[PDB]
C-alpha cells in the first residue's frame, strides 16, 4: 500500500529479470504499434508484458523496461505506481478481485467476500500460506448486470452465490481451471427470465440499405 | 411521434447483443456488417459525416455531444500530422457494461465503425484503447481484427478503396480516470492517466501531438449501420436532438439485470418493468434510480414514475443521462451507504492532478463516511453541498463533477434521512 | 501588427495571440494568483488557484494555460472569482500541516500569502490530515512532503532546466507523492532552485534550516564570483552575519537561477 | 438452422496469459509503416 520503493533482498535493483526472447519479439510487435519517435508509448504494455511473465513487478523489470525503451526509470516508476494492475509485491498465483461498488453492493457482494475469506482463512489484502490466493477489495469490473462478479488474473466469474465461488475456489485448488462465465443459468447479460428482445432472427445483409448506396 | 419505447428487432443496430450468434466475420457479414463498406468509403468524408450530422447521434461516451460536428473538427487538411481516430472503450462508470459487449459480442461491428469514422475524419489509424480488466473481450477483438486483416477489410487498401487504415488494440491498466479523453491519449503515450487541460482539444493536439478524435465504442460502432440504413432512419427514434437506440445497463435490484438495446426516450417505468422484470418487490418498493451510471445524480421514486430516458428529460429531471446506465434502489437499501461507497470509489479512482478533486473528493468521503454512521451534526451537509459546488467546475476534467453530483443528489432528494440518522446517532451515543 | 483585444475588468488591452489570461492581466499591473504556474517552467494547470471568471461564460478557467479570445473581458475580482479561490485555497489548506512555526518558509510562503490576500480566514475541515513520508534527495535540500502542495514545480524544474528526470509523482489521488520513487540523491548542478520554486515548506534549504526568518533579513544585491557567469544574487544578512544567497532575476544571465555553489 | 440457445463465444475459455500479445505479434506483418516525427525520442 506504499508508494515508495525500499530495497529488500527479494526486490532490489540487482533482482534477476530478463525478458524471454519471445517476449522480446512480443516486445517489438508492441513498439511496432506507435509512431517513430515515440516509443515511451510503449511503457504500458510492455510493462505489463514483464507483469506476465513473472507475476509481479520487482524494481528490476520496471528498470528493464526503462532501459529498453529509452525512457527515465521515474517515467516508468509513475505508470507502475499509477496504474492499480501493476504488482509491485508478489501476488498469489490466483489473484481474485472482488467489485464492491455499488451495483455489486446492492447484489449482495459482500456475502461473497465473507465467503471468500472463510473459505481461505485470509482476509482482504492477505495471501494465503501457499501462495496460491491473493483477495483484494477492487472497484468496478464493469460487469455490473452479471453482478456479484470476481475476476481470477484474467477471468470473470459472474452472477455469483456463495456456493458458486466456493465451487470455483475448489476446482482452482484442485488444479483445474474454471470456466470463465456467470454462474447463474443465464449465459452473459440476457435478462433470466428469457429473451426480451432479439429473439428474432438478424435480417442480414442488404436490409433497409438506403438508396444511392 | 409522442411515445417512445417497444423497439422492434428489426432495429437494433447490436443484433448478437446476448452472444446467441457467431461473433466472428462469418457470422457478422451474415448479420449486415462489412456490406457496401467501400461504396460508403468512396463516398467521402464529407458524405459520412453529413449522415452523422443528420442522425442526430449523440456522444454515446456519456455527455451526448454531438457526434457529427465533433467528427467534422478533424474535417481539414492535413499539416504533416497523421490524424487519428482513437476509440474510448475503458468503460470504468460503475453500473455500464455495455462497451463490453459491443467489444465482446459485435466486435467486426466496431472495426467497421473504426474505419468508417476513420474515413470521416480523415484518421490514419484506430487506437482502441480497451480497459486492462477486459482481457477475454481484448483479446475476442484482437481476433476480429486479425480477420479483418486478412479478409482486405482494414489495412493497405481497406474494402478495395485504396484508402490505408490500421486498427490498434491497447489494453489499459486499471484507472477509470483513463476513460477520460485526454487522459486516455495521456495513458496511450505512455504516462500516468492525468487528464490534458482543453484548449487544446485533441481535434488540434491528440494522441502524440496529432489531430485525434476519441469516441465511444457505441457511438462508433452505430456509425456504419447509420451510413447504411441513412441518417433519417436513425434520427425517426426518440425525441429531437435526442435520436437513435441506446444501450441500457439494467442493474442493482430488478429482478432480472440486463443490457438491452431500447429506443431512446422510452421511460424509464417501462424500461425497467419491461425488459429487467420489475423493481424487485415491485414498483412499489422502489427508493431511487441511478439514471446513468454513477456520476449522474439520483432521482426518487416520485420522479421515476414519467421520466423519460434521454438527455433531456433527465436534465429536467437534474440529473443526466450519462452512460444510461440504470442502477435501481429499492426501499431495503441503506442509500447513504451506497452513495459513500460510491464516493469511496470517486477517491481510488482520481488522478490526484488538480487540487479541487485530489483533495475535496477525499474530504467528501470522509464526510460521507461519518454520514454513513450519523456521526455528524446536520450544518455539515449544507457544508457539504459547498464542498461539492467547490469542486464542480473547478476540476480539470469532469471527474470532479462526477464525484460532486452523487453528494448533490443525495443531499436534494434525501437529506431528512440524513438528519433522522445523525439524530439517532446523537441520542443513542450521548 | 496582429495583436487582439481583450478586456481585463474593462480594461481594453492589446495582446499577441497565444496570449494566457494570466499573461494580460499581468499587462494591468494585475497579478493572478498562482502556485503551480512559473514563468519559466511549462505549464501545468493543476493548483486551480488562478480559476477566473471571463464574463458571459458560466465557467471559470485556469488562467495559467487558457489563451485569450478577441473580446473576452477578464473579471479579475468578480464574485464567482474569489469564490474560486477561496475554495482551492480551502483544498489546499484542507491536508496541509500546522508547520508554519517550525517550517523554515514562514514569512516567505507563497501558501501563507495568498491564504492570507485570497483564501477564507479560517476551517471547515474537521477530519484528520494525511501524513506523507519525508523523502532523502540529499544534503542541500531538506524534504518535508507533508508540506508538499502537488503543484510539480519540482519535477517541471528537474526535467526542463536541470534535464535530470528524477522527480516525479508517484501513487493515485491524495496518496500521490512527489518523489524519487526510491533511496536517490537529486544532487544537480542546479538543484538548489528547486528550494526557490516550491512555494511551500516542503523543500527547503538543509545549510540554512532554521538559522533565520525572512521579516529580519537585511538583502544585499550582490554579484557570484564562483564563475565567470556573473549571476546576481540576494546575499541576506542578519545582525551583520550572512544567512544564505538567493538568485536575482537577470533576464540575459542567470535568469532566476543560481548554481548550488552559488547557492 | 436457426440457433438462438446456445452461447457462441466459447473461445475466450481456451486464452492464455499471452493470447493478446501473440495476436499483436501476428498483426504486426499487416500494417502499415509507422508516422515518424524526424526524431529518435523527444530528448533526442
Ligand atoms: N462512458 C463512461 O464509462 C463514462 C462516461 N462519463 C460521462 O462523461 C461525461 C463527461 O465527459 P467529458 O468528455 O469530460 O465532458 P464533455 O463536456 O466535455 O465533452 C464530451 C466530448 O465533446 C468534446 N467537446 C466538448 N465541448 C467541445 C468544444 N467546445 N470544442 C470541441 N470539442 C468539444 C470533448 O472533446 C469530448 O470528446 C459525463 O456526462 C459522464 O456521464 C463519465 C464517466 C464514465
Ligand atoms: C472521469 C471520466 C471517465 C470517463 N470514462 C469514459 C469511458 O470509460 N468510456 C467512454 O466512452 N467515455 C468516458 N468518458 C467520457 C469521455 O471523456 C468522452 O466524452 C468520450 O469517451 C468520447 O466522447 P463521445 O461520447 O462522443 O464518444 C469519461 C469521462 C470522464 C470525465
Ligand atoms: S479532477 Fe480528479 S480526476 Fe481530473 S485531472 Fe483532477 S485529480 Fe484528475
Ligand atoms: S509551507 Fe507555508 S503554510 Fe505550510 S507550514 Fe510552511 S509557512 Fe505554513
Ligand atoms: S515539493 Fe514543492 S515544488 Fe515540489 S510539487 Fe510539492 S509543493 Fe510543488
Ligand atoms: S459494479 Fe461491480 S462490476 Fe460494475
Ligand atoms: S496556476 Fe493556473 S492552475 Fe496552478
Ligand atoms: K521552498
Amino acid at each position: 500500500a506504499l508508494f515508495v520503493h525500499r530495497d529488500t533482498p527479494k526486490n532490489n535493483p540487482e533482482t534477476p529479470f530478463d525478458f524471454t526472447p519471445e517476449n522480446y519479439k512480443r516486445i517489438e510487435a508492441i513498439v511496432k504499434n506507435y509512431p517513430e519517435g515515440h516509443k515511451a508509448a510503449a511503457v504500458l504494455p510492455v510493462l505489463d508484458l514483464a507483469q506476465r511473465q513473472n507475476g509481479w513487478l520487482p524494481i528490476s523489470a520496471m528498470n528493464k523496461v526503462a532501459e529498453i525503451l529509452q525512457v527515465p526509470p521515474m517515467r516508468v516508476y509513475e505508470v507502475a505506481t499509477f496504474y492499480t494492475m501493476y504488482n509491485r509485491k508478489p501476488v498469489g498465483k490466483y489473484h481474485i478481485q472482488v467489485c464492491t461498488t455499488t451495483p455489486c453492493m446492492l447484489r449482495n457482494s459482500d456475502s461473497i467476500l465473507e465467503a471468500i475469506q472463510k473459505k481461505l482463512g485470509i482476509k482482504v489484502g492477505e495471501t494465503t500460506p501457499d501462495k496460491l490466493f491473493t483477495l483484494i477489495e477492487v472497484e468496478c469490473l464493469g460487469a455490473c448486470v452479471n453482478a456479484p462478479m470476481v475476476q481470477i488474473n484474467d477471468n470473470y466469474y459472474e452472477d455469483l452465490t456463495p456456493k458458486d465461488i466456493e465451487e470455483i475456489i475448489d476446482e482452482l485448488k484442485a488444479g483445474k481451471i474454471p470456466k470463465p462465465g456467470p454462474r447463474s443459468g443465464r449465459f452473459s447479460c440476457e435478462p433470466a427470465g428469457g429473451l426480451t428482445s432479439l429473439t428474432e432472427p438478424p435480417k442480414g445483409p442488404g436490409f433497409g440499405v438506403q438508396a444511392g448506396l | 411521434k409522442t411515445s417512445f419505447g417497444s423497439l422492434k428487432d428489426e432495429d437494433r443496430i447490436f443484433t448478437n447483443l446476448y452472444g446467441r450468434h457467431d461473433w466472428r466475420l462469418k457470422g457478422a457479414q451474415s448479420r449486415g456488417d462489412w456490406y457496401k463498406t467501400k461504396e460508403i468509403l468512396l463516398k467521402g468524408p464529407d458524405w459520412i459525416l453529413g449522415e452523422v450530422k443528420t442522425s442526430g447521434l449523440r456522444g454515446r461516451g456519456g455527455a451526448g455531444f454531438p457526434t457529427g460536428l465533433k467528427w467534422s473538427f478533424m474535417n481539414k487538411p492535413s499539416d504533416g500530422r497523421p490524424k487519428y481516430l482513437v476509440v474510448n472503450a475503458d468503460e470504468g462508470e460503475p453500473g455500464t457494461c455495455k462497451d463490453r459487449e459491443i467489444i465482446r459480442h459485435d466486435p467486426h461491428k466496431l472495426v467497421e465503425g473504426c474505419l468508417v469514422g476513420g474515413r470521416a475524419m480523415g484518421a490514419r489509424a484506430a487506437y482502441i484503447y480497451i480497459r486492462g480488466e477486459f482481457y477475454n473481450e481484448a483479446s475476442n477483438l484482437q481476433v476480429a481484427i486479425r480477420e479483418a486483416y486478412e479478409a482486405g477489410l482494414i489495412g493497405k487498401n481497406a474494402c478495395g478503396s485504396g484508402y490505408d487504415f490500421d486498427v490498434f488494440v491497447v489494453r489499459g491498466a486499471g484507472a477509470y480516470i483513463c476513460g477520460e479523453e485526454t487522459a486516455l491519449i495521456e495513458s496511450i503515450e505512455g504516462k500516468q492517466g492525468k487528464p490534458r487541460l482543453k484548449p487544446p482539444f485533441p481535434a488540434d493536439v491528440g494522441v502524440f501531438g496529432c489531430p485525434t478524435t476519441v469516441a465511444n465504442v457505441e457511438t462508433v460502432a452505430v456509425s456504419p449501420t447509420i451510413c447504411r440504413r441513412g441518417g433519417a432512419w436513425f434520427a425517426s427514434f426518440g425525441r429531437e436532438r435526442n435520436s437513435g437506440t441506446k444501450l441500457f445497463n439494467i442493474s442493482g435490484h430488478v429482478n432480472n439485470p440486463c443490457t438491452v438495446e431500447e429506443e431512446m426516450s422510452v421511460p424509464l417505468k417501462e424500461l425497467i418493468e419491461k425488459h429487467a422484470g420489475g423493481v424487485t418487490g415491485g414498483w412499489d418498493n422502489l427508493l431511487a434510480v441511478i439514471p446513468g451510471g454513477s456520476s449522474t445524480p439520483l432521482i426518487p421514486k416520485s420522479v421515476c414514475e414519467t421520466v423519460l430516458m434521454d438527455f433531456d428529460a433527465l436534465i429536467q429531471a437534474q440529473t443526466g443521462l450519462g452512460t444510461a446506465a440504470v442502477i435501481v434502489m429499492d426501499r431495503s437499501t441503506d442509500i447513504v451507504k451506497a452513495i459513500a461507497r460510491l464516493i469511496e470509489f470517486y477517491k481510488h479512482e482520481s488522478c490526484g492532478q488538480c487540487t479541487p478533486c485530489r483533495e475535496g473528493v477525499d474530504w467528501m468521503n470522509k464526510v460521507m463516511a461519518r454520514f454513513v454512521r450519523g456521526d455528524a451534526r446536520p450544518a455539515e451537509i449544507d457544508s457539504l453541498w459547498e464542498i461539492s459546488k467547490q469542486i464542480e467546475g473547478h476540476t480539470i476534467c469532469a471527474l470532479g463533477d462526477g464525484a460532486a453530483w452523487p453528494v448533490q443528489g443525495l443531499i436534494r432528494h434525501f437529506r431528512p434521512e440524513l438528519e433522522e440518522r445523525m439524530q439517532r446517532f446523537a441520542q443513542q451515543h450521548q | 501588427s496582429n495583436l487582439i483585444e481583450v478586456f481585463v475588468d474593462g480594461q481594453s488591452v492589446m495582446v499577441e495571440p497565444g496570449t494566457t489570461v494570466l499573461q494580460a492581466c499581468e499587462k494591468v499591473g494585475m497579478q493572478i494568483p498562482r502556485f503551480c504556474y512559473h514563468e519559466r517552467l511549462s505549464v501545468a494547470g493543476n493548483c486551480r488557484m488562478c480559476l477566473v471568471e471571463i464574463e458571459k461564460a458560466p465557467k471559470v478557467v485556469a488562467a495559467c494555460a487558457m489563451p485569450v479570445m478577441k473580446g473576452w473581458n477578464i473579471l479579475t475580482n468578480s464574485e464567482k472569482t474569489k469564490k474560486a479561490r477561496e475554495g482551492v485555497m480551502e483544498f489546499l489548506l484542507a491536508n496541509h500541516p500546522l508547520d508554519c512555526p517550525i517550517c523554515d518558509q514562514g514569512g516567505e510562503c507563497d501558501l501563507q500569502d495568498q491564504s492570507m490576500m485570497f483564501g477564507s480566514d479560517r476551517s471547515r475541515f474537521l477530519e484528520g490530515k494525511r501524513a506523507v513520508e519525508d523523502k532523502n534527495i540529499g544534503p542541500l535540500v531538506k524534504t518535508i512532503m507533508t508540506r508538499c502542495i502537488q503543484c510539480t514545480r519540482c519535477i517541471r524544474f528537474a526535467s526542463e532546466i536541470a534535464g535530470v528526470d528524477d522527480l516525479g509523482t508517484t501513487g493515485r489521488g491524495n496518496d500521490m507523492q512527489v518523489g524519487t520513487y526510491i533511496e536517490k540523491m537529486f544532487m544537480s548542478e542546479l538543484s538548489g532552485n528547486i528550494i526557490d520554486i516550491c512555494p511551500v515548506g516542503a523543500l527547503t534549504s538543509k545549510p540554512y534550516a532554521f538559522t533565520a526568518r525572512p521579516w529580519e533579513t537585511r538583502k544585499t544585491e550582490s554579484i557570484d564570483v564562483m564563475d565567470a557567469v556573473g549571476s546576481n544574487i540576494v546575499v541576506s544578512t542578519r545582525t551583520g552575519e550572512v544567512m544564505r544567497i538567493l538568485p536575482r532575476m537577470h533576464e540575459d544571465i542567470n535568469e532566476e537561477w543560481i548554481s548550488d555553489k552559488t547557492r | 438452422p436457426f440457433d438462438n440457445t446456445t452461447y457462441k463465444n466459447l473461445q475466450h475459455h481456451d486464452y492464455s496469459t499471452y493470447t493478446f500479445l501473440d495476436l499483436n505479434l501476428d498483426l504486426s506483418k499487416f500494417r502499415m509503416p509507422q508516422p515518424s516525427s524526424g526524431r529518435e525520442s523527444p530528448r533526442h
